């Protein structure tokens, strides 16, 4: 089973996740994310530092973006 | 050709390397290396087709990718070769690597923007074009997201590991490849990406020229492992779905196998191995 979906405002940005394997969006723009075999997650904004969940990957991406719009 | 420790380059060698990298950027060639790397970092998965990373072909794939880059540099200045960054030895922000006459330093604290060296956005010579967000300037946060670079003793603990790789041949593996890549254990290569920060921590990490120097030292560590373990060799050796077996060809080139890349001396040697 995929993780549960989520929807919240984090550091002023809307982050959403939903099973598809799994999609994440930052202000409506899709963030490429990936699941590792141990169940951790990474994203194209933070690829080398695994985090436990897709919401943690979305938050790490917002942290790294420092307000920048994500590009498709 | 000899690949030299960056720390050892003369001022003229550093100048010629920087100029050649800036000319690959100016001509549009550099960005297509960034794009190719990103395509594999996004498509390689632990449960599916995997070639450039999280898989035994991480090492021969990057060996070929770096050769492609070095050949492009040599097409600009035939005297230039790719240097390597021994992050176990040159491990602080004060290292000559990060001086304004070579790669420039860390990013300023407000937005991570690199403010000095040849690749600083203010020069007009290093636009970030292949990117995942609106920012078009080189960023770094050296030592920001992780405390320390690996040490020589951590590197030796990984070199000691005799299996090249092991099923399931992905980020969950035991063995040398996945400990060097860093998804398990004390973490070598992934941690260096995290330590540099900025674009190096992202899926468009060749945007920072240090990418190539980091991967040239990862490539040297494979060569060191091979001399430590003469009776150990690339695996798997056939019939593995989704994984590049020893005599299978690799994307994107399609015309080279891991078998063709095991012996680096066919293409270059190191200043000392």
């Amino acid at each position: 089973a995929a993780p549960e979906s989520f929807d919240e405002v984090y550091k002023g940005r809307r982050i959403q996740g939903r099973p598809a394997g799994y999609e994440v969006f930052v202000d409506g723009v899709q963030l490429h994310v990936m699941r590792n075999a141990d169940g951790s997650w990474i994203s194209v904004v933070s690829h080398y530092d695994p985090v436990p969940t897709p919401r943690a990957a979305a938050r790490a991406a917002v942290d790294e973006l420092q307000g920048a719009p994500l590009l498709p | 050709t000899v690949r030299k420790n960056q720390a050892t380059l003369t001022a003229d060698e550093k100048r010629r390397f920087v100029a050649a990298v800036l000319e690959l950027k100016r001509s549009g060639r550099y960005d297509e290396f960034v794009r190719t790397h990103n395509e594999f970092i996004m498509s390689d998965t632990d449960s599916g087709e995997r070639t450039g990373h999280r898989s035994p072909s991480f090492l021969p794939w990057h060996r070929r990718f770096l050769l492609d880059f070095e050949q492009a540099l040599q097409s600009v200045d035939s005297s230039v070769t790719l240097p390597y960054w021994d992050w176990s030895a040159d491990r602080t922000v004060r290292a000559s690597l990060w001086a304004p006459d070579f790669l420039g330093g860390t990013g300023r604290s407000t937005d991570g923007r690199v403010m000095d060296g040849p690749f600083a956005a203010s020069t007009g010579n290093w636009p970030i074009n292949v990117r995942v967000d609106s920012r078009t300037y080189l960023r770094r946060s050296l030592g920001g997201s992780v405390a320390e670079l690996p040490t020589r003793a951590e590197v030796e603990s990984v070199l000691a590991i005799s299996a090249y790789d092991l099923p399931p041949y992905n980020s969950a593996s035991e063995g040398f490849r996945n400990h060097l890549e860093g998804w398990r254990g004390v973490n070598l290569h992934n941690r260096v990406h995290v330590w540099v920060g900025g674009q190096m921590a992202t899926g468009v990490s060749p945007n920072d020229p240090v990418f190539w120097l980091h991967h040239a030292y990862v490539d040297k560590l494979w060569a060191e492992w091979q001399r430590r373990h003469p009776d150990s060799a690339y695996v798997p050796t056939g019939g593995t779905p989704d994984v590049v077996d020893l005599n299978e060809t690799m994307k994107p080139w399609n015309t080279v196998r891991p078998a063709d890349l095991l012996d680096h001396t066919a293409y270059y040697t190191f200043d000392a191995l």
